[PDB]
């Protein structure tokens, strides 16, 4: 029910002094539908999804202009961070920007955000009220008075609350197909003998959307941390996710432990249990 | 849609 | 200046089958700064046509990526994943391992 749509911008000065990397990408929920990257020579806001290709040139041209223009202010940016920091221009920089919007099962808006990372770390953040900044450290809090001066968080609510909302509905409504689908996860257990000792039991979740997904092993019906291995859920390539959860278990005791699945595209959560 | 107006740190 | 270690998988799209055309990919994340070297490997060497995700991060802001090439897997045949970062002192390599 509840959506997001996102953009994110990475700008990247390399070592030396030449041009700087800009790369756009905007998600709705965890599908890719727009991009734009100077790495890959990019002229133009380029669609990802077949559902946005159906937008007008009048949208392409407009995404365009304003990426281009993002990409002029990070450019900008960059040599500004260094200023603030007392930074030369041989090093190599990295400034991340996230926008964004989320709305409920409503279909309101529910949360906007704007903030920025320089060198991996917070730089300046829009607090939930959309009035006021989170000044990460001293160098930041001159961009939270300059943006407080010029009223900047009056004009982004304006965007978040509107624009940013209106829009993710529409791209809701025209990539519904897409968009407003689960594909529940094809679950299967492994059995591996670590040893005489030992068997590790693979508790898998495939082919499932969104991403956003929890695998948990219980022992005797009790949460069980311990001799278990999480990996970080991964892209299959294909639009859909894959996620494993293993423990290693001492030999004979694999009945006792069952894995517990948990995804949105799901009737109910999901217990396997290794079986001869 | 993308945001319409410059921002500057 | 934060930098961070990326994270490893290499994997197929779809349950590898022996003569059956599959993708495989090297999904490499949690990882700054963005600047990264990913290569996949049959055999040891490495595949010359690999496409690539769209550079993105997460709430913390590491970054991710996926490398992939169509490929069909045999019984003899050996994949891995080469990746270096400034965070490693030499490229790391992990090896496809169809059955985990």
């Amino acid at each position: 029910g509840s959506h997001s749509m996102r953009y994110f911008f990475t700008s990247v000065s390399r070592p030396g002094r030449g041009e700087p990397r800009f790369i756009a990408v905007g998600y709705v929920d965890d599908t890719q539908f727009v991009r734009f990257d100077s790495d890959a020579a990019s002229q133009r806001m380029e669609p990802r999804a077949p559902w946005i290709e159906q937008e007008g040139p009048e949208y392409w041209d407009g995404e365009t202009r304003k990426v281009k223009a993002h990409s002029q202010t990070h450019r900008v940016d960059l040599g500004t961070l260094r200023g603030y920091y007392n930074q030369s221009e041989a090093g190599s920089h990295t400034v991340q920007r996230m926008y964004g919007c989320d709305v409920g099962s409503d279909w309101r808006f529910l949360r906007g955000y704007h903030q920025y990372a320089y060198d991996g770390k917070d730089y300046i953040a829009l607090k939930e009220d959309l009035r006021s900044w989170t000044a990460a450290d001293m160098a930041a809090q001159t961009t939270k008075h300059k943006w407080e001066a010029a009223h900047v968080a009056e004009q982004l609510r304006a965007y978040l609350e509107g624009t940013c909302v209106e829009w993710l509905r529409r791209y809701l409504e025209n990539g519904k197909e897409t968009l407003q689908r689960t594909d529940a996860p094809k679950t299967h257990m492994t059995h591996h003998a670590v040893s005489d000792h030992e068997a590790t039991l693979r508790c898998w979740a495939l082919s499932f959307y969104p991403a956003e997904i929890t695998l948990t092993w219980q022992r005797d019906g009790e949460d069980q941390t311990q001799d278990t291995e999480l990996v970080e859920t991964r892209p299959a390539g294909d639009g859909t996710f894959q996620k494993w959860a293993a423990v290693v278990v001492p030999s004979g005791q694999e009945q006792r432990y069952t894995c517990h699945v948990q995804h949105e595209g799901l009737p109910k959560p999901l217990t396997l249990r290794w079986e001869p | 849609l993308l945001l319409g107006i410059g921002i500057l740190v | 200046m934060i930098q961070r270690t990326p994270k490893i998988q290499v994997y197929s799209r779809h349950p590898a089958e022996n003569g059956k055309s599959n993708f495989l990919n090297c999904y490499v994340s949690g990882f700054h700064p963005s600047d990264i070297e990913v290569d996949l490997l049959k055999n040891g060497e490495r595949i010359e046509k690999v496409e690539h995700s769209d550079l993105s991060f997460s709430k913390d802001w590491s970054f991710y990526l996926l490398y992939y090439t169509e490929f069909t897997p045999t019984e003899k045949d050996e994949y891995a994943c080469r990746v270096n970062h400034v965070t490693l002192s030499q490229p790391k390599i992990v090896k496809w391992d169809r059955d985990m």
